[PDB]
């Protein structure tokens, strides 16, 4: 058959496996339960016992394969999650498990209209004006998109606002303004 | 317009 | 003359900028209003 | 000044801010930034870094964009914001650049203010096709005897100057640039040639000395000097020839005649090799990229001679190539020899034998040849070429020695075509097989002084007609015999 | 690999050309007299 | 038809991802949303539903995600008698500014070579009019010729002389394919053919089609324009059974452009930086340039020899694909002899006493023998001196120099370089003149009387003139 | 900002910063070393990881060791206090005379002077050496290069130039030892101490020494040239003095760049050199220049690998010099010292309008006769001396006399040749070579011109041998 492209494209082997599982679950209407299951297996594989066992390069492959199959049939996962963990275990990509889960999570995020928006100021600003900022930046979105804000403060901009929504980006900081007017005053 | 006035003030102040 | 007119002027252009950084929350409000005008 | 620094250098500054599409620097090293994002950036598009820098988007890979940096990558950090410009790389073109020294992007580096340029022009445009061109007929006068006589150059031709280090290539180009002064300030409009000099990878004090030489001879009022010196980033030295070529294509497309010197193209090839190796592109011979022949051919194909339905413009190119130990069979020399319409071979053996300019007339070629000469110079130069050949196979023999000592010329002394043809006349008609070669140059100095002091009407008729008529031939016989008696 | 002295083009090739063509120029201007 | 998306742009190599309907290799793809027409030729299937293509034009202004559309077939050019007198580029578009080329049939530039049973063994000597190529390395009617030479030796001048002579004395719809050469020469060729009636811009009776991809085109165009010209010639040979002429200049640029895209195509280099697929690609191209039982294609190809090497992989590989090779030497052109044909390196496959007769073969072999013994005597002349040689050796060296001069000939297209009248010498005059110089019938004449003349009659006339004037 | 080492491969150390990634060219300090180990940031790799280059040895660096970012590039002490002192790549005193008490510190990574600051004056600098002054004269404020293979006389010639020009100078001098023998640095230090040039008792010292030698890791050998550059740049800009900058050897800069580029993950260029050879060489050489704020008379010894003058490093460094003094091994075998190749050394002030018509004519005639002798060499070697015409025999005799006369005994060679060092003024050089060209000495033997000063000494030696 032919694959379905996720709304975003992730690259590397992590991206290959994440796109594979997205095309797998989208063909069966199971994206959300496998999202939960993959976050769960991330928790499971950051276990000290299991991480020191399967990330150990001199442990034989089939041993960690059957260990993963055991913990996967114990956790009562979907057949898609079982097949993914088994396929990662066969190819030897247990180090890439959390990379794959992160790529799949960001695929599901951008699938839920979640656009990453970032605002920057010299010092932390009001939360009321933060809600105003959220509502105003919402206008730059289509309906069906969601605001996921991250307000970091950078006192080097001397004031102003540096907003980056997705990849669109407006620079209202006064530092870049004095820089622009200074290069205009010099030339 | 803190930077409109400043560039015209500070230069006028430079006078 | 052109030698003095040059250096004195570039010293002038340097005075103003390290002076304005020495010298106000209406900008954060102005930035919110100017952002709505993008549409 | 006292108020003119704020009045419009500030109040008029276009301080608008707009929603722009951006990316984010993943890594940065050796002037190659890998930008994540910029989903809509075009290939070979100029982008702009958050620290005022500029860069061209060369590699469009699936996960990142390989942005070459037009400057110093010290100011760029990971996580910086790369903003689009929306336009492919372009330079300012116009007549205002005449008399300026600019860098590879068209910015003034002589401290004389901004260029008052109204129009801009891409650097990677396409050369004219087959229809817009016409035959190369008008002569491009260099003022060098050996060139203008045995290796004549037309308007619209691509003549390669090739030799080892310190043999006289830049001097040939500088003489060619200085000589056009007589035509540029004269009356006939379609004899004016606006020179362009591109300095690629040269030392900066060398370009300063060159600008001083060209302004001492008042030859800068019609010359543009694009300079991407050795301290400039590799993309700037790679872009300088295309910027200069667009500045000349401006004239070529508007009924005027231009001349462009790439000094030199070996260093452009080296800068391109570096810029492409750092982009992880596989190397070829001598680690050069695979498409370096394309790099030079798409540049030397834009030097054309348009027809009259397109204005009759022109653009003559004089690429320079440095060879290592006289090895003309190298990669880049053979590429550019295959591209151009002829060569001017310089040798160090001939250079140290007193033959300066050390133009090897045996190897020097002009694929257009006689079609790019005035009638009088053609009449004398045919016999001069044949006699010089005959001497070179038996190295008569005294006539050949006289002719070679006639070809010798000083530096920064570009003669006129009238004087050149008079000298080679006095040389080939026999009036010099009586002197000893150690006084030949003395004779020509004194003879030129006498002729330009007394016989301006004969030279005026030479300049007007273009043929050495029987009247002119007889009068010139008179003058040369009487002076030879005087000498 | 005969003719290599002329194929190289050093000192012994230039003098070969000179010797040969001066001899043959003399012979040519002498044969133009007998005609 | 399928619809793809650009996913990578690195120079002249473009990766396109097809979510459905992967296009076969060698198909042409039309990038959507451009000023002019940009065609991508599929080169590899990279897996992951992605192909790697080569661009036939510039790749500036291309965006990742730009939509590409599969045409379903290789680059199809317009073929027919309507392409006569016109100029077209690699993708079959008019570039002469005379409207569209309205043919009724379109032929893909990627086809198979004729099989073994479709071969022809007939060999008829093609009289040229040039003394050296007619005497030593004669051409065959229907054979691939080839003109080797470095830069500035006379490959283009010789191919223009051959066009002049043959394509005017011909009645079979010649075809010129300009592959990666100067555009100035393309304009000169166009106007020279227009003035000489070979291209008739009015009431079309033209007998030459033109196909031009020049030095300014990306490597894709310079690598496929030879195949475009080849396709036009293949049509003229197959669907009309005519005797066709195919002039290619220069054919080295095809392999050079292949080499220029090889590195980016993802292939380990071979020797001298060439692609690993040099020989088989050159063979796939050159095996379609052949005389079948359906027609005939007399193919004159100019072959650039980089830095006079002749052992470079591209010339050394193209030698085996020819019948009558004509190598142009630089040391001979530096003697003022023109054409610069090297008599001791040119070769023909019909130089056989059962093909050119015993007299022609014996005269050619005697010329080559005496020139080789001249080369051998030059060393003794170098170190001893011309004086001590025997009168036997002196007379053989004189005959050799006179044969050298007589091999030169003034061309009708080289008047601008020499000012001399263009001479066309029949075959029998050539054979007789060289026979008489070998026999010694003109040992009393100066060697400078044979330089740049026609038959031997003009040689003795020049001797008389030089004798009276001097 | 505090990072942790995550990789160590030779001189290249990767550091992973949890916050505040340092810019390129910054100087990082490794924590827990007996001495100061400075890492110079070279690349950003993503993942909040930088790839540095260590200025000292990297033995004992553990994955996870702490690294602090200083916030600025490598800063050396500049001023009039560095005169008479020795400092290493990072600007620390290596002469056991205590700290260098300066008031200002200058980063070793500065921008080259712009185009509008270049000066164009080309006055001649007389050295006292025959072949140099005659055929390839130096210029005050120009860039000079002494090419040459292994063991042909680059160091002897640069010590002769120091003897003749440095102590006879008015301004200041800077000697940057870049990847050469440490015993030569000790010799130079003690020679300058005995000669009063370096004074350990007061502040009348006239030379600042900067030394990173061939026993140093490649990072130090790549940046010690920049340290010397920075000292000379201070003496030019902030003092307006006329500085002399001697660099030996400047090829080790490129060689160390290649050594580290091997590990920096870069596709190599020709002869295995870094892809950034010419660009790094340009960013270094465009700082060694005379501006309209002061002059820097730069003499740089340039090693030539395997005696190949077409090697990428010398072939690239040719285009940066105003006067090249190419030494030769074929000439050095003949005992002709200095081994300067007369038909390969050039100068941009070899110009009649600059040096005078007399000087220009003498130089060009000498070069023409040497080229004629070179053209005759083949026939001379095969068919013997007899088969030359007598004109060719006279040309050969005069050319061999000129070859012997170009030789000269050096004042620095008073310990391994015995002959007194001759310093020939320019007038004596021009006069002697003009006389030899005119035929005034066709009776003296050629061994009478060998290793003499002016032409009168050649005449006296000719008389003494008879
Ligand atoms: N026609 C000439 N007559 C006399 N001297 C000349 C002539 N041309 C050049 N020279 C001298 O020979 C030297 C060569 O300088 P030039 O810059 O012209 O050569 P080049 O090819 O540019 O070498 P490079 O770029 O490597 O320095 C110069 O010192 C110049 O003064
Ligand atoms: N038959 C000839 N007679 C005189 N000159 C010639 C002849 N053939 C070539 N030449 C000269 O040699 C030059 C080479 O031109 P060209 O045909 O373009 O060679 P190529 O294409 O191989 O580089 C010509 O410009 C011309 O001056
Ligand atoms: N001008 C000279 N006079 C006498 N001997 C010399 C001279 N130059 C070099 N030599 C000899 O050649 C040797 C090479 O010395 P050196 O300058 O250290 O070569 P390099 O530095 O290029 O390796 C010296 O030991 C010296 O004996
Ligand atoms: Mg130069
Ligand atoms: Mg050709
Ligand atoms: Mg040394």
């Amino acid at each position: 058959a032919k694959l379905v492209r996720p709304p975003v494209q992730v690259y590397g082997i992590e991206g290959r496996y994440a796109t594979a599982l997205y095309s797998a679950a989208s063909k069966q209407n199971k994206l959300e339960q496998v999202e939960k299951e993959l976050l769960r297996v991330a928790q499971i594989l950051k276990e000290p016992k299991v991480a020191a066992s399967v990330l150990n390069p001199y442990v034989k492959r089939s041993i960690k394969v059957k260990s993963l199959n055991d913990i996967t049939a114990k956790e009562r996962f979907s057949p898609l999650t079982t097949n993914l963990i088994n396929l990662l275990a066969e190819n030897g990509r247990l180090s890439n498990t959390q990379g794959v889960v992160s790529a799949f999570s960001t695929m599901m995020s951008v699938h839920r209209g979640e656009v990453p928006c970032t605002v920057t100021s010299a010092s932390p600003l009001e939360e009321a004006t933060l809600s105003e900022l959220k509502t105003v930046l919402k206008s730059f979105l289509s309906q069906g998109q969601v605001l996921k804000l991250e307000a970091k403060t950078d006192p080097s901009i001397l004031g102003g606002m540096i907003v980056r929504i997705g990849e669109k980006y407006v620079d209202m900081s006064v530092k870049t303004k004095i820089q622009k007017l200074g290069r205009a005053m010099r030339e | 317009q803190k930077l409109f006035v400043d560039k015209i003030r500070e230069y006028k102040s430079k006078r | 003359q052109n030698m003095m007119r040059r250096k004195e002027q570039e010293h002038m252009i340097n005075w103003v900028e390290k002076h304005v950084v020495q010298s106000t929350i209406a900008k954060c409000i102005a930035d919110l209003k100017l952002l709505a005008k993008k549409a | 000044e006292m108020s003119s620094i704020l009045e419009e250098r500030i109040l008029g500054a276009d301080t608008s801010v707009d929603l722009e599409e951006t990316g984010r620097v993943l890594s940065i090293g050796d002037g190659i930034a890998r930008v994540h994002g910029l989903r809509n950036v075009q290939a070979e598009e100029m982008v702009e870094f958050s620290s005022g820098l500029k860069g061209m988007s060369l590699n469009l890979e699936p996960d990142n964009v390989g942005v070459v940096v037009f400057g110093n990558d010290k100011l760029i950090k990971e996580g910086d914001i790369v903003k689009r410009t929306g336009a492919i790389v372009d330079v300012p073109v116009g007549e205002e650049l005449l008399g300026r020294v600019v860098d590879a992007l068209g910015n003034a580096i002589d401290g004389k203010g901004p260029i008052g340029s109204k129009t801009r022009r891409r650097v990677g445009l396409k050369a004219p096709g087959i229809i817009p061109r016409i035959s190369v007929r008008e002569p491009m006068q260099t003022g060098i005897k050996a060139v203008d006589s045995l290796v004549p150059i037309g308007r619209g031709q691509r003549e390669l100057i090739i030799g080892d280090r310190q043999t006289g290539k830049t001097s040939i180009a500088i003489d060619t640039i200085i000589n056009q002064k007589r035509f540029n300030d004269g009356s006939d409009e379609k004899k004016k040639l606006y020179c362009i000099y591109v300095a690629i990878g040269q030392k900066r004090s060398t370009v300063a000395q060159l600008v001083k030489r060209l302004t001492d001879a008042d030859a800068m009022k019609y010359t543009i000097v694009v300079s991407a010196t050795a301290s400039d980033a590799a993309p700037l030295q790679y872009l300088a020839p295309y910027s200069g070529c667009s500045m000349g294509e401006y004239f070529r497309d508007n009924g005027k005649h231009a001349l462009i010197i790439y000094d030199d193209l070996s260093k452009q090839a080296v800068a391109y090799r570096q810029m492409s190796l750092l982009l992880r592109r596989p190397p070829g011979r001598e680690a050069y990229p695979g498409d370096v022949f394309y790099l030079h051919s798409r540049l030397l194909e834009r030097a054309a001679k348009m027809n009259d339905a397109f204005g009759g413009g022109s653009l003559t190119a004089l690429p320079v190539i440095e060879t290592q130990a006289g090895d003309v069979s190298a990669y880049i020399p053979t590429n550019v020899i295959s591209i151009t319409d002829g060569q001017i071979f310089l040798e160090t053996e001939l250079f140290y034998k007193g033959i300066r300019p050390a133009i090897n007339v045996g190897l020097s070629v002009s694929r257009v040849g006689s079609a790019a000469q005035t009638r009088a110079m053609k009449q004398v130069a045919g016999t001069m070429k044949l006699e010089l050949a005959q001497y070179r196979e038996v190295a008569l023999l005294s006539r050949g020695v006289r002719l070679t000592e006639l070809l010798k010329q000083g530096q920064y002394s570009p003669m006129a075509i009238e004087e050149q043809v008079a000298v080679i006349y006095a040389g080939v008609r026999g009036y010099l097989d009586k002197l000893e070669p150690s006084k030949i140059t003395k004779f020509e100095n004194a003879f030129l002084s006498h002729v330009v002091s007394q016989h301006q009407a004969l030279l005026g008729t030479i300049r007007a007609d273009g043929k050495i008529s029987e009247q002119s031939d007889a009068k010139l016989k008179e003058i040369v015999t009487n002076f030879l008696a005087g000498f | 690999g005969a003719g290599s002295i002329r194929e190289a083009g050093g000192a012994f090739g230039k003098r070969e050309q000179a010797e040969e063509e001066r001899y043959f120029r003399a012979q040519s201007r002498e044969q133009l007299a007998a005609l | 038809a399928a619809t793809g998306r650009i996913v990578a742009v690195i120079g002249a190599v473009v990766d396109v991802q097809f979510d459905e309907g992967l296009p076969p290799i060698l198909n042409a793809l039309e990038v959507q949303g451009r000023e002019t027409r940009l065609v991508l030729e599929v080169a590899q299937h990279l897996g992951e539903s992605t192909v790697r293509t080569i661009a036939m034009d510039g790749t500036e202004g291309l965006v990742r995600g730009q939509k590409v559309l599969d045409s379903g077939a290789p680059i199809k050019i317009p073929v027919g008698p309507e392409t006569l007198g016109r100029i077209m580029n690699v993708i079959g578009e008019p570039i002469d500014e005379r409207g569209p080329i309205k043919t009724k049939q379109f032929a893909p530039i990627h086809a198979e070579a004729p099989e073994f049973m479709e071969m022809s063994v007939e060999q008829e000597i093609l009289v040229t009019g040039i003394k050296v190529v007619d005497l030593l390395a004669p051409y065959a009617k229907g054979g691939k010729i080839g003109l080797f030479g470095g830069a500035g030796v006379g490959k283009t001048v010789l191919i223009m002389e051959l066009i002049n002579n043959v394509a005017k004395a011909h009645g079979g719809y010649s075809v010129f394919a300009g592959v990666g050469e100067r555009t100035r020469e393309g304009n000169d060729l166009y106007h020279e053919m227009i003035e000489s009636g070979v291209i008739n811009l009015k009431d079309a009776t033209s007998k030459v089609a033109l196909v031009y991809g020049q030095m300014n085109e990306p490597p894709g165009a310079r690598a496929r324009v030879a195949l475009t010209g080849l396709t036009v010639a293949e049509y003229f040979r197959d669907q009309e059974g005519q005797d066709v002429l195919l002039f290619i200049d220069n054919i080295f640029r095809f392999t050079q452009a292949g080499s220029e895209v090889s590195a980016l195509l993802g292939r380990i280099p071979s020797a001298v930086g060439y692609q690993p697929t040099l020989a088989t690609d050159m063979g796939t191209m050159q095996e379609r340039i052949t005389t079948t039982k359906k027609g005939s294609i007399t193919s004159v190809q100019a072959i650039y020899v980089p830095a006079d090497d002749l052992t470079d992989p591209a010339p050394a590989t193209t030698f085996a694909h020819l019948d009558a090779t004509t190598v142009l030497s630089r040391a001979i052109a530096e003697l003022g002899i023109y054409p610069a044909v090297d008599p001791l390196d040119s070769t023909s496959r019909i130089m056989d006493p059962n093909i050119v007769g015993s007299e022609h073969y014996d005269v050619a072999r005697g010329v080559q023998k005496i020139l080789q013994d001249y080369k051998s005597l030059q060393d003794i002349i170098a170190i001893l001196g011309m004086d001590e040689l025997s009168e036997e050796d002196k007379l053989t060296v004189s005959r050799a120099r006179k044969i050298q001069r007589f091999l030169s000939q003034p061309f009708q297209v080289a008047e601008v370089f020499t000012g001399h009248m263009g001479k066309l010498v029949p075959l029998k005059e050539t054979i007789k003149g060289f026979q008489q110089i070998l026999a010694g019938e003109y040992d009393h004449l100066p060697e400078q009387a044979f330089y740049m003349v026609g038959p031997i009659e003009e040689a003795v006339a020049k001797a008389d003139k030089l004798a009276e004037e001097h």
